């Protein structure tokens, strides 16, 4: 997308009942900061939510 | 007038917050009008949480 939303006014989306890929998030490796808590961050497209 | 049949009120629920869940179908047409005679549809559902 083009724009984003304010720290304050974070705007939240529900994802689900759709089909979903995360190899995208790791594979662009144009995010300065990428960190998982509780989660693998190279295995999100092993896991199920 | 207008020579149809569409759903005019939905008189449901009059407000709702902090919701959980949802999803839309594709839009269809779906024939309202009505039909006089023998029942020609019969649809059997079950339900289980
Ligand atoms: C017929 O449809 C038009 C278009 O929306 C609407 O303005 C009008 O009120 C309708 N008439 C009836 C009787 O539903
Ligand atoms: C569903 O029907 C209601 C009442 O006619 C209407 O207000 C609403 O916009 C409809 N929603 C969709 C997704 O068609
Ligand atoms: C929505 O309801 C759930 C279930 O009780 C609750 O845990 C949650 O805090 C509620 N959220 C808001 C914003 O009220």
């Amino acid at each position: 997308a083009t724009r984003f939303a304010s720290v304050y006014a974070w705007n939240r989306k529900r994802i689900s009942n759709c089909v979903a890929d995360y190899s995208v998030l790791y594979n662009s490796a144009s995010f300065s900061t990428f960190k998982c808590y509780g989660v693998s961050p190279t295995k999100l497209n092993d896991l199920c939510f | 007038n207008n020579k149809s049949w569409m759903e005019s009120e939905f008189r449901v629920y009059s407000s709702a917050n902090n919701c959980t869940f949802e999803y839309v179908s594709q839009p269809f047409l779906m024939d309202l009008e009505g039909k006089q005679g023998n029942f020609k549809n019969l649809r059997e559902f079950v339900f289980k949480n």
